[PDB]
């Protein structure tokens, strides 16, 4: 029961490492 | 300030990408000036809502 993941157009491919920075901070207290 | 576009924006940023690839070899091999403009303001960031100014910057450094 989680907030969903805001994505802002990071399309992540399967087995696929990828880097997500989102300027909101919310993301930041959620990790 | 003629601004006219497709209705369907889904295969013209192709061109796009190509561009800042070419602009991106350019700082690559003939440097011009810092690449921390280029890292601040991304395709896919997403806060380039004014494409036809990324024109003109990409346009600027030649």
């Amino acid at each position: 029961h989680l907030p969903l993941i805001a994505i802002t157009r990071n399309p992540v491919f399967p087995r696929f490492i990828k880097i997500i920075e989102v300027k909101n901070k919310k993301l930041v207290e959620l990790l | 300030v003629v601004h006219e576009d497709f209705q369907v924006t889904e295969e013209v940023k192709a061109l796009t990408a190509e561009i800042v690839k070419t602009i991106r070899d350019i700082i690559a091999l003939n440097p011009l000036y810092r690449e921390s403009v280029l890292q601040m303001m991304q395709a896919g960031q997403r806060v380039v809502d004014n494409p036809i100014y990324l024109s003109d910057m990409g346009a600027a450094l030649t």
